[PDB]
């Protein structure tokens, strides 16, 4: 009998980590793209939807 | 091992890396890129460790040396054994409570006067390790203010023997005299043997300084001398030249002959160093490398 396909992926026990960096790597704790705002009192908002 | 205690206070409370909060002249020395070894080393640090140093150098922080000035005192008291070493974690836990209780402009400047005379006026502690009047000069000047200066026979050699005994406790930093019980003693070394009973020696030598004894008398002084007096004369022998007690007193039969007995061993030890090194140069039984060696030298 013919067949459509349907698929998912199970990945439990963990988060979804988005790194706030530039190359999205783990270079350090005090990140790459983050540390240009060390002495910037600059109220960034974000509409993460 | 160290000389100064405040350097160890500057080793236990200062940052090892260069910071502009305390050593500005070395932290600004490398921001402007003017250094002999590795000059170009501050541009290539990122915005993390530039602004965390370049802000703090053109306007320094204002820290408190109260916790550091007391370690230059608490160490200076435990170097001289005023406090037990098991105890300095309590007194710094009590001095820091003290000088923060009664703090002022004055006490912060009064500790700073006291972390200087434990540096340059603690040179007395460097002084009487050399002159050793810890227990050798002012503890023996009570002994020379105890002996009677009126000896009937030999008035002149009595005050030249103790003139050579004050030189003994002066040219030796380790030797010291002391008051234990009703009599004074004298040890040639700390952690040392050969304690002479100094009161029971000059009382034996009293009434003895003029004898003019002949040279055919050896085994009489078992009822006349005492072996510690015979050992005190051994300890006065290397610091006694040939002009102290000249030739013909019985101490000239003792002090001159004790220098010859020391004069035997100060060249036969060099002989003994040769014999114990040629037993492994030709091959010799090391058990029988000392039995016949000592019998040739005694």
């Amino acid at each position: 009998v013919p067949s459509l396909t349907q698929k998912k992926f199970l990945c439990d026990r963990t988060m979804w980590r988005i790194p706030f960096s530039s190359n999205f790597m783990s270079m350090g704790a005090l990140t790459d793209l983050g540390q240009n705002m060390l002495y910037a009192n600059s109220a960034h908002a974000l509409d993460m939807t | 091992q160290q000389v100064d205690p405040a350097m160890l206070a500057a080793l236990q409370s200062q940052p090892s890396g260069v910071t502009p909060s305390d050593d500005w002249a070395a932290a600004m020395d490398r921001i402007l890129a003017l250094t002999t070894r590795n000059p170009e080393a501050f541009r290539q640090q990122p915005q993390a460790n530039r602004f965390s140093a370049i802000l703090e150098a053109v306007v320094p922080s204002r820290t408190n040396p109260t916790h550091e000035k007391v370690l230059a005192i608490v160490n200076a008291l435990t170097e001289s054994k005023a406090i037990r070493k098991d105890e300095a974690g309590l007194i710094y836990n009590a001095l820091l409570e003290r000088v923060a209780r009664y703090n002022s402009t004055n006490v912060q400047a009064n500790l700073d006067r006291l972390t200087t005379d434990v540096r340059e006026a603690v040179a007395q502690r460097e002084r009487f390790m050399h002159d050793t009047n810890l227990g050798s000069q002012v503890a023996l000047n009570a002994f020379l203010s105890t002996l009677p200066a009126n000896v009937p026979r030999g008035q002149e050699d009595y005050v030249s023997f103790i003139s050579a005994l004050r030189l003994l406790v002066a040219e030796v930093p380790q030797s010291e005299v002391y008051q234990s019980g009703p009599d004074y003693f004298f040890q040639t070394s700390r952690q040392g043997l050969q304690t002479v009973n100094l009161t029971q020696a000059f009382k034996n030598l009293q009434g003895m300084w003029g004898v003019r004894a002949p040279v055919g008398d050896r085994a009489t002084i078992s009822s006349l001398l005492t072996p510690n007096t015979r050992l005190l004369l051994l300890l006065i022998a290397p610091f006694t030249n040939s002009s102290t007690i000249s030739r013909d007193s019985y101490l000239g039969h003792l002090i001159t002959l004790y220098r010859e007995a020391i004069g035997q061993t100060q060249v036969d030890e060099q002989t003994f160093q040769e014999i114990t090194s040629v037993s492994r140069a030709l091959g010799q039984q090391d058990t029988g490398s000392l039995e016949a060696t000592l019998n040739f030298l005694l």
